[PDB]
C-alpha cells in the first residue's frame, strides 16, 4: 500500500489537506477546553473552597512515623542509642518548624476562644495566625532531653490534627487528645500518659483555619503525649482519640479520621 | 457402463440370471463383500465441538488474546512491587465470561434451528421386491446386492441404482435426482450413451410413478448416483462468510491501531524515566485497552435480532452470521424444478376457436383466467371432463385444489384439477353422465377413448369422446368445433392446428388433442352392445374440440421475487438438469430472461443465416447444455458469462453446478444458490449462502443449505436481502457508536502515565461503561430505518466497501473520542477545584495522592487530606468522567442513528426502542450514582448536580458538529468534504 504516487491510499496533497484539517480541529478543541479552564479557575474562591464534602471530620497524624506493612509501627531499643536516633532526629526536624525563629508571623493569643476574623487587618491583606512554639511542649520540646524520652523508655509522641478551612471542632471545651491501650495487656495496668500542653488541649484561639492564603503563617498547635507505663519487651498497640463535639473517629473506611493507631514495642 | 452393454454379455460381471436372479449363498456372500444396501450418514460433529466453533472466530480470538495479555501483565506486577493489580484479573474475566456466553447464545441458536428443521424431518422403512433361486419373496431394501433381480410397480420406491430388462408402461420420477420436471419413461433398451439419460437405467432414489418393471441391480449403498453425489457434497468445503471477513478485516484495524499507539507510549514512558518492565506494562495495558469487550455481544444480539425478523417470514437461518449474505450477494445461481417452479404438471394453455387461451397456473389461483363462455370450450371442457379416470382422494374438502392429493398420473391429475378449477365437482359431472364402454390408452393406438349418455332424460343419443396424441386424433376428426359450428377440415384448420402445435411444443410443453362424436340413436339406440373387441363403434370421423398443454409452472411468487432482484442489481442465472427448451420457456416466464432478449439460434432464425454468422455481442440471453460445459474449459466459460448477461445453464450435472458457482465465486462474486433437490446439494454448499426450500427440498439439500424457506415462498429472498442491507448499515452504525468510547477511556490513563495527576477514570467503572451502561443504546441502532431506497442500490464491492473503514475509525476515534476526552477533563479538573485541588497542583500530584504514607497532604487552600479522603476524591474523579461519557454518548448515539440524512428528516422518537434505551441508560447512571453503599461497592460517588452540566454542552457540540458535516454531504455530494468527512 506504501508507493511513490499514492502513499497508503492517498496522494501527497490529500494528506497535507486532511492533516491541516485534523490539526485545525484540534487546536479548535485545545481552545475550547482551555477557555473552559479559565473560567473555572475564575469562578474559584482563592480562600474558601467551594465544597468540603470529603473533609467532614480532620484526619490525626503522629511523629515520629514510622511505618510497617500496615500503619504505624514503632520499635527501639532503650540499650541500643542507633535505634532511637532517627526517630530522636525527626523530632527534631519537625520541631524545628515550631522553633521561636520560624514563629516569627505569628503573634501571641491568650483568648482561649475562637479567633473569629472577618477583615485582612495582618500584613499583606493577610489573618492573622496565633503563635505555637516548640517550649509549649516542655519536656518533650527536645530540651532539656535531646532524646524526647525514648533513652529512657518513656518516648514522646506528637500529635497533630489535620487543618480544614474554617472547620470548628466545638468551642464548649478545647479538643483533647486522649491515649489509651487498643487492647489493654491483662499483665499490667492501663496505660499512664502526661500531656504537653497540661490536659493534651488544642487551644481554641488555633481555630478557625482561614486557609493558606489568609494565614500563610499558621501553624497546627501540637500535642505530647509522653508515655510513662510501657512494659518492655512487647508488643501493645496504642491510639490516641480527639475527644472534640464536632471530631468524629468512627469510620470504618479511614482509620486516621479522628485518631491515630500506631504499634509499639521498646525492647530492653 | 452396464446399460450399453447386453444380457449376453451381463449375467457374466454379476453371475446373474435375468429370469432366476441370484443364488442364497451368493447373495449372503456379496452381502459380506460390499456393504449393505444403504448410504452412509454425514458421521461426526459432537455437541462439544459445536461449541468450541462458537468460542473459535476473529473477535473471540481477539479477545482471547486480550485476556492472555492481561494475565501476563498480572504476573509481571506480581513479579514485583507494583502490587494493586484486580483490574487485571477483572478484565481477563470481564473478557472471557463475553466470549463464552455469547458462544453459548450462538450455540442456543444453531440448535434452535436444528430442531426447526428436523421437525420437519420424517423418516420410513423401506422393503423391496427380489427375486432369489426363483422365489419372488420380499426384503429389506438395504438385503440387496448387486446383480440381484429386482421387481417394481407403481407406487414403489426405486430399491437400488437398476438396468431395467422388462417394463410394461413404467414411469420414474427423476426431478430429484436430476431437473427433469416431466414423468420419464423407464424402457428395456438403451437411448443414450450417458447413464444419467438412458432410459434402460433407474436410479436408487426415485419413485415408481406407474407401471411394472424389472431389472438387474447394477449399483448399491454409497455407489448409486445419490451416494455420488452425497459424496461430491462432502468433498465440498464451506468458505467464510463475508461478515466474517468483514470482521476479521475490522479486528486487523484494531490491532494495528493497539500496536501502534502502545509502541509511541512505550517509547514516550521509557524517555520520561520508567523502567523497561514499567514500559512493558504500559504498552501491554493500551493494547488491551484498544479491544471493546461488548462489541462481540453488541454484534450478536443485533444478527439475533435479524435473524428473529426473518424467521417471521418463516425464513429460517442455521447460523447467526447468515442473515447478512443475501444483502451482499451480487448472483443469484437458481435451480429450476422445484425451486422456480411447483414440481406439478398443470393446465398451461389451450388451443380452441382458433385461439391460444392461458390459464391460471398459480397455485393461489391470484392470475388471470382466461374466457370461459362458449359452445366450443363447453365442449372441450365436457370431452376433457369425461375422459378422465383420475380421483380426489376422499376428504379434501380444506385442502385446496392444486394441493389435492389424486389417485392417477400427472396429465389425468392436471386435467382433473382443471376440471375442478373451472366447471367444478367434476366427479360429480362425471358421475352424472354414465359411462358405457372405455378403451384405455395403449401405444398401439396412443389415444384414450370412452362412450358415455347424456345426463338430460330427453336426449337418446351416445356422445364419444377421445384423449390423446395432437397428430394421431388429427388423422381421425373430420370436422372440428368453431363457435357453434361443426366447420369441415379444409386443410386451412390442418395448417391452423399445426402452427398451434409447434408453437405449444416450442412453449416447452406437452400437448394432448381432445375430440368427441355424437352417436346416433337410431344406428345406435339405448343399451346398444358397444363391444370392445368387435370395433362396431366410429373410431373416425370424429369433431375436434381443441389442444390443452401442459408445463410444471412458476411458484406465485417468483416472477416478481426475480424482478425485485434484479432491480437489486443482482445477476440472476438459472441452473437446471431439465431440458433446454423448457428450461428457456421458464426463464422467459419468471424474468431471468427479458422481453426482447434472444440467443444466437433466435438471431439466426430471424435474419436467416447460420449460427456461426452471428454475433454473439448482439444476443443478451444464452443457452447452455451440459454436453456443450464439458468441452468448456474455465476461460470459454467465463467469456460466455461475460457476454451473456442473461444466462440458462439446462441439462446440468451437479458437478457442473458446483463448477458454474466455483467460476462465478472466481470472477470475485458472493453467490447465492436456491435449490431444493439432491442435484442442488454440492452446490449449495459451495455457495457464499445456500437457501433451500423448506416443503420441496430434500434432506441433502436442507443440510447443505445455510438458509431454510419454511413455507417454500421465493420473495422471502427479496425479505432476506433487503434485510441483509440493512443490518450491514445498522451494524456499521452500531459499531461506530461503540468504538467512539473507547478513547475517552484510554486518555485519561494515558494522562495518568505521562503527566502523573491522580486516576481520573478506574477500570471498574470502564467495565461499568462497556458492559451494562452502553450496550442496550448500542443495540437499539439496529432497529434504524434505511436512509435511502436500499433496494434500489447495487450489491456493495466486497474489495471496496468494507464494515469498518479509514473514515469510520478516524471520525469515531480522534473527532468524537476526542470531544468526548475533552469534556471527561473538564469534568474531572471542575470536580478537583471545587474540592480544593487547582489544575496546576494535580499535575505531578500522583506519587505523595497514592502514597499509604502521607495522611496529611495539601491541597491548594493549605488543608491536609488523609489517604482514605483522598481515595474518596478520586472515586468521585472517577464518577464524573464515568457521567461525561454518558453524556456524551447519548448525543453519540442520537448522530449515529444517520450517516447522511439530518436527525430531523430521519425523526428523532420513530425509534422507541432507542428511545427507550437512552431513558434506560439514564436510570442506571442515576442509580449507580445515587444508591447507598456504591462508594465501598463500586466507587461510584453521589455527585454534585453542576457535574452533570458540565458536559453537556460537549454533547450539544458533538450534535450539532455531526450535522453540520452531514449537511455538507448531502450539499456538496461528490467534493473533497465528502470524501474525507463521510463515512
Ligand atoms: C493531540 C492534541 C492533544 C491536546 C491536549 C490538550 C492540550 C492543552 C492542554 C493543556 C494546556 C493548558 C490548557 C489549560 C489552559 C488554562 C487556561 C487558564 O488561563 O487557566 C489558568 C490556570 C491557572 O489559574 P490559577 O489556578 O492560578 O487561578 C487561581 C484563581 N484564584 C487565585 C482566584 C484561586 O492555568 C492552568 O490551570 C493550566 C493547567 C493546564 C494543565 C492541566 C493538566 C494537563 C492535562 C491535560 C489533559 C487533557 C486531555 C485532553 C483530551 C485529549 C483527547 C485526545
Ligand atoms: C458481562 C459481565 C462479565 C462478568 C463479570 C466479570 C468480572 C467478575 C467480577 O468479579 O466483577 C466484579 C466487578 C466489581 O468488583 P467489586 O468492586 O465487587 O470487587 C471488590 C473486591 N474486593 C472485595 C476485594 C474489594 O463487577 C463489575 O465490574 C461488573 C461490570 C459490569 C457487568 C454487568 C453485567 C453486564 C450485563
Ligand atoms: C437500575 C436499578 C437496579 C435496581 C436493582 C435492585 C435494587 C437494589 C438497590 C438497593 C436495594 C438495597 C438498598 C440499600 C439498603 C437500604 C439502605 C441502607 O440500609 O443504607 C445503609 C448504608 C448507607 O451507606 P452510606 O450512604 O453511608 O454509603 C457510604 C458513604 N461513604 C462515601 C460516605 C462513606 O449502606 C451501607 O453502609 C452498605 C450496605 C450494603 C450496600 C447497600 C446494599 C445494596 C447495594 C448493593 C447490592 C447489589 C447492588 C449491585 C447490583 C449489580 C450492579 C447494578
Ligand atoms: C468542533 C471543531 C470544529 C473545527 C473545525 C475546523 C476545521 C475547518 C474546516 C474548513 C473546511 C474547508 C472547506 O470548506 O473545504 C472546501 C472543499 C472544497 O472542495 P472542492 O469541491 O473544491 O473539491 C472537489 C474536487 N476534488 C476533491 C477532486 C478536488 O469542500 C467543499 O467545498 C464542500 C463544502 C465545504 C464546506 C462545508 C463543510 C465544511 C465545514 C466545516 C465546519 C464544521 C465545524 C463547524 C464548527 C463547529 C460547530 C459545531
Ligand atoms: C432520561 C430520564 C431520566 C429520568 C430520571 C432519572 C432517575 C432519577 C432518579 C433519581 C436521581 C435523583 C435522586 C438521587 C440524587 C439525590 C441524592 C443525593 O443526596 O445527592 C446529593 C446532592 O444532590 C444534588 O446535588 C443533585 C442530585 C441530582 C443531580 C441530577 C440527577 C441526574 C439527572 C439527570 C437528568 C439529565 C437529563 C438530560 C440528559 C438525558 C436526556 C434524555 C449528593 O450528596 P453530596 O455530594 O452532598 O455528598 C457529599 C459527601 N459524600 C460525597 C462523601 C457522600
Ligand atoms: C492555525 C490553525 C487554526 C489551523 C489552520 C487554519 C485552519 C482553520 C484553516 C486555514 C486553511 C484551511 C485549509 C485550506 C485548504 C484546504 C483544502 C481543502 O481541499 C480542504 C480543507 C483545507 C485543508 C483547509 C482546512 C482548514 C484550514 C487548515
Ligand atoms: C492531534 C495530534 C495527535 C496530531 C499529531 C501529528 C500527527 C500524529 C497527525 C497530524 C495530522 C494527522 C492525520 C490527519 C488526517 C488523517 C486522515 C484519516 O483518514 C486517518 C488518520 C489521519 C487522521 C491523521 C493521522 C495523525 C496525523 C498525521
Ligand atoms: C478503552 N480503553 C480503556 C482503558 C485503558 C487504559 O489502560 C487500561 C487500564 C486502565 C485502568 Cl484505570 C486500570 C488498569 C488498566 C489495565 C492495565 C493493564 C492491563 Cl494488561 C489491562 C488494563
Ligand atoms: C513577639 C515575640 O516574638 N514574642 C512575644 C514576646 O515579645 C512577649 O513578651 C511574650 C508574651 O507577652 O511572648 C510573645
Ligand atoms: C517534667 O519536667 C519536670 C521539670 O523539668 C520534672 O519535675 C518532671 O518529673 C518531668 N516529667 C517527666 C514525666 O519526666
Ligand atoms: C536489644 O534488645 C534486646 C532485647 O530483646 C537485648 O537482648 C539486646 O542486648 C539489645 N541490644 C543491645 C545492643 O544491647
Ligand atoms: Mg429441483
Amino acid at each position: 500500500n506504501p508507493d511513490t504516487g499514492q502513499m497508503l491510499g492517498r496522494t501527497l496533497s490529500r494528506w497535507v489537506w486532511i492533516s491541516l484539517y485534523y490539526v485545525a480541529f484540534y487546536v479548535v478543541m485545545s481552545g475550547i477546553f482551555a477557555l473552559c479552564i479559565y473560567v473555572l479557575m475564575r469562578t474559584i474562591d482563592p480562600y474558601t473552597p467551594d465544597y468540603q464534602d470529603q473533609l467532614k471530620s480532620p484526619g490525626v497524624t503522629l511523629r515520629p512515623d514510622v511505618y510497617g506493612e500496615k500503619g504505624l509501627d514503632i520499635s527501639y531499643n532503650v540499650s541500643d542509642s542507633t535505634t532511637w536516633a532517627g526517630l530522636a532526629h525527626t523530632l527534631h526536624r519537625f520541631l524545628a518548624g515550631y522553633s521561636p525563629a520560624a514563629q516569627e508571623g505569628s503573634i501571641n493569643c491568650t483568648s482561649e476562644k475562637y479567633f473569629f476574623q472577618e477583615s485582612f487587618l495582618a500584613p499583606n491583606h493577610t489573618k492573622f495566625s496565633c503563635k505555637f512554639t516548640a517550649d509549649m511542649l516542655q519536656n518533650c520540646s527536645g530540651r532539656p532531653d535531646p532524646t524526647f524520652g525514648f533513652a529512657e523508655g518513656k518516648p514522646c509522641f506528637i500529635i497533630k490534627m489535620n487543618r480544614i478551612v474554617k472547620f470548628l471542632p466545638g468551642n464548649s471545651t478545647a479538643p483533647r487528645v486522649d491515649c489509651a491501650f487498643l487492647d489493654q495487656p491483662r499483665d499490667g495496668p492501663p496505660l499512664q500518659v502526661e500531656y504537653f500542653p497540661a490536659n493534651g488541649t488544642y487551644s481554641l484561639h488555633y481555630f478557625p483555619y482561614y486557609g493558606k492564603k489568609a494565614q500563610p503563617h499558621y501553624s497546627n498547635p501540637l500535642v505530647a503525649a509522653k508515655l510513662l507505663n510501657v512494659p518492655r519487651n512487647r508488643d501493645v498497640v496504642i491510639v490516641c482519640k480527639i475527644l472534640a463535639e464536632h471530631v468524629s473517629f468512627d469510620n470504618p473506611h479511614d482509620p486516621y479520621e479522628g485518631k491515630v493507631e500506631f504499634k509499639l514495642k521498646i525492647q530492653k | 457402463n452396464d446399460h450399453q452393454l447386453s444380457v449376453a454379455e451381463l449375467e457374466q460381471k454379476y453371475q446373474t440370471s435375468a429370469t432366476k436372479g441370484l443364488s442364497a449363498s451368493l447373495a449372503a456372500e456379496l452381502l459380506l463383500r460390499d456393504g449393505p444396501n444403504a448410504l452412509r450418514p454425514p458421521r461426526g460433529t459432537p455437541e462439544y465441538v459445536k461449541f468450541a466453533r462458537q468460542l473459535a472466530g476473529g473477535l473471540q480470538c481477539l479477545m482471547w488474546v486480550a485476556a492472555a495479555i492481561c494475565l501476563i501483565a498480572f504476573a509481571i506486577q506480581a513479579s514485583e512491587g507494583d502490587l494493586t493489580t484486580d483490574d487485571n484479573l477483572y478484565l481477563a474475566l470481564a473478557l472471557i465470561a463475553v466470549v463464552v456466553v455469547t458462544g453459548c447464545f450462538g450455540y442456543y441458536q444453531e440448535f434452535k434451528s436444528t430442531n426447526i428443521i428436523a421437525s420437519f424431518k420424517n423418516l420410513v422403512p423401506q422393503q423391496a421386491t427380489v427375486i432369489r433361486d426363483g422365489d419372488k419373496f420380499q426384503i429389506n431394501a438395504d438385503q440387496l446386492v448387486v446383480g440381484d433381480l429386482v421387481e417394481m410397480k407403481g407406487g414403489d420406491r426405486v430399491p437400488a441404482d437398476i438396468r431395467i430388462l422388462q417394463a410394461q408402461g413404467c414411469k420414474v420420477d427423476n426431478s430429484s435426482l436430476t431437473g427433469e420436471s416431466e414423468p420419464q419413461t423407464r424402457s428395456p433398451e438403451c437411448t443414450h450413451e450417458s447413464p444419467l439419460e438412458t432410459r434402460n437405467i433407474a436410479f436408487f432414489s426415485t419413485m415408481c410413478l406407474e407401471g411394472t418393471a424389472q431389472g438387474l441391480v447394477v449399483n448399491t449403498g454409497d455407489r448409486t448416483i445419490i451416494g455420488r453425489i452425497a459424496s461430491l457434497a462432502s468433498g465440498v468445503e464451506n468458505e467464510k462468510t463475508p461478515i466474517a471477513i468483514e470482521i476479521e478485516h475490522f479486528v486487523d484495524i484494531i490491532a494495528g491501531l493497539a500496536i501502534l499507539f502502545g509502541a509511541t507510549f512505550f517509547i514516550v514512558a521509557m524517555c520520561i524515566g520508567y523502567t523497561f518492565l514499567r514500559a512493558m506494562v504500559f504498552f501491554m495495558a493500551i493494547v488491551v485497552a484498544y479491544v471493546p469487550e461488548g462489541l462481540l455481544a453488541t454484534v450478536t444480539v443485533c444478527l439475533s435480532l435479524t435473524a428473529k425478523r426473518l424467521a417471521s417470514k418463516n425464513c429460517v437461518v442455521k447460523n447467526l452470521e447468515a442473515v447478512e449474505t443475501l444483502g451482499s450477494t451480487s448472483v443469484i445461481c437458481s435451480d429450476k424444478t422445484g425451486t422456480l417452479t411447483q414440481n406439478r404438471m398443470t393446465v398451461s394453455h389451450l388451443w380452441f376457436d382458433n385461439h391460444i387461451h392461458s390459464a391460471d397456473t398459480t397455485e393461489d389461483q391470484s392470475g388471470q383466467t382466461f374466457d370461459q363462455s362458449s359452445e366450443t370450450w363447453r365442449a372441450l371442457c365436457r370431452v376433457l371432463t369425461l375422459c378422465n379416470r383420475a380421483a380426489f382422494k376422499s376428504g379434501q374438502d380444506a385442502v385446496p385444489v392444486p394441493k389435492r392429493i389424486v389417485i392417477g398420473d400427472a396429465s389425468e391429475t392436471a386435467l382433473l384439477k382443471f376440471s375442478e378449477l373451472t366447471l367444478g365437482n367434476a366427479m360429480g359431472y362425471r358421475e352424472r353422465f354414465p359411462k358405457v364402454c372405455e378403451i384405455p390408452f395403449n401405444s398401439t393406438n396412443k389415444f384414450q377413448l370412452s362412450i358415455h349418455t347424456l345426463e338430460d332424460p330427453r336426449d337418446p343419443r351416445h356422445v364419444l369422446v377421445m384423449k390423446g396424441a395432437p397428430e394421431r386424433v388429427l388423422e381421425r376428426c373430420s370436422s372440428i368445433l368453431i363457435k357453434g359450428q361443426e366447420l369441415p377440415l379444409d386443410e386451412q384448420w390442418r395448417e391452423a392446428f399445426q402452427t398451434a402445435y409447434l408453437s405449444l411444443g416450442g412453449l416447452g410443453e406437452r400437448v394432448l388433442g381432445f375430440c368427441q362424436l355424437y352417436l346416433s340413436e337410431k344406428d345406435y339406440p339405448p343399451g346398444y352392445a358397444f363391444d370392445v373387441e368387435a370395433m362396431n363403434f366410429p373410431t373416425s370421423g370424429l369433431c375436434f374440440a381443441g389442444l390443452v398443454s401442459m408445463i410444471d409452472p412458476p411458484r406465485a411468487t417468483v416472477p416478481d421475487a426475480v424482478l425485485k432482484c434484479r432491480t437489486a442489481g443482482i445477476r440472476v442465472i438459472m441452473v437446471t438438469g431439465d431440458h433446454p427448451i423448457t428450461a428457456k420457456a421458464i426463464a422467459a416466464s419468471v424474468g431471468i430472461i427479458s422481453e426482447g432478449s434472444e440467443t444466437v439460434e433466435d438471431i439466426a432464425a430471424r435474419l436467416r443465416v447460420p449460427v456461426d454468422q452471428v454475433n454473439r455481442k448482439d444476443a443478451r440471453a444464452c443457452v447452455i447444455n451440459g454436453m456443450q460445459l464439458k468441452d468448456m474449459d474455465p476461460s470459454e466459460l467465463v467469456e460466455a458469462l461475460r457476454t451473456h448477461p442473461e444466462m440458462v445453464f439446462a441439462r446440468t450435472s451437479p458437478q457442473q453446478k458446483l463448477v458454474i458457482v466455483e467460476s462465478c465465486q472466481r470472477l470475485g462474486a458472493i453467490v447465492a444458490v436456491t435449490g431444493d433437490g439432491v442435484n442442488d446439494s454440492p452446490a449449495l454448499k459451495k455457495a457464499d449462502i445456500g437457501v433451500a426450500m423448506g416443503i420441496a427440498g430434500s434432506d441433502a439439500a436442507k443440510n447443505a443449505a445455510d438458509m431454510i424457506l419454511l413455507d417454500d415462498n421465493f420473495a422471502s429472498i427479496v425479505t432476506g436481502v433487503e434485510q441483509g442491507r440493512l443490518i450491514f448499515d445498522n451494524l456499521k452504525k452500531s459499531i461506530a457508536y461503540t468504538l467512539t468510547k473507547n478513547i475517552p477511556e484510554l486518555t485519561p490513563y494515558l494522562i495518568y502515565i505521562t503527566v502523573s495527576v491522580p486516576l481520573p477514570l478506574g477500570c471498574i467503572t470502564i467495565l461499568f461503561i462497556e458492559l451494562c451502561t452502553d450496550i442496550f443504546p448500542s443495540v437499539s441502532l439496529a432497529y434504524e430505518k434505511a436512509e435511502s431506497d436500499i433496494m434500489h442500490l447495487r450489491p456493495r464491492n466486497p474489495k471496496r466497501d468494507r464494515l469498518v473503514n479509514e473514515p469510520l475509525a478516524a471520525y469515531s476515534y480522534f473527532q468524537i473520542g476526542a470531544i468526548q476526552s475533552f469534556a471527561g477533563f473538564t469534568d474531572y479538573f471542575t470536580a478537583m477545584a471545587q474540592e480544593g485541588w487547582f489544575p496546576l497542583l494535580c499535575v505531578g500530584l500522583r506519587p505523595q495522592w497514592e502514597n499509604h504514607h502521607l495522611q496529611d497532604l495539601q491541597d491548594s487552600y493549605g488543608q491536609e487530606w488523609t489517604f482514605g479522603q483522598r481515595l474518596y476524591q478520586q472515586y468521585t474523579c472517577y464518577t464524573v468522567f464515568f457521567i461525561s461519557i454518558e453524556m456524551c454518548q447519548i448525543a453519540d448515539v442520537l448522530i449515529r442513528k444517520t450517516r447522511r440524512l439530518s436527525a430531523f428528516q430521519q425523526g428523532f422518537f420513530r425509534n422507541r426502542i432507542l428511545v427507550i434505551a437512552i431513558v434506560f441508560q439514564v436510570c442506571i447512571g442515576c442509580f449507580l450514582c445515587y444508591c447507598p453503599g456504591m462508594p465501598n461497592i463500586f466507587n461510584f460517588m453521589p455527585i454534585r448536580f453542576q457535574w452533570w452540566l458540565v458536559p453537556m454542552p460537549f454533547s450539544l457540540l458533538i450534535f450539532v458538529y455531526d450535522e453540520i458535516r452531514k449537511l455538507g454531504v448531502r450539499c456538496c455530494p461528490g467534493s473533497w468534504w465528502d470524501q474525507e468527512l463521510y463515512y
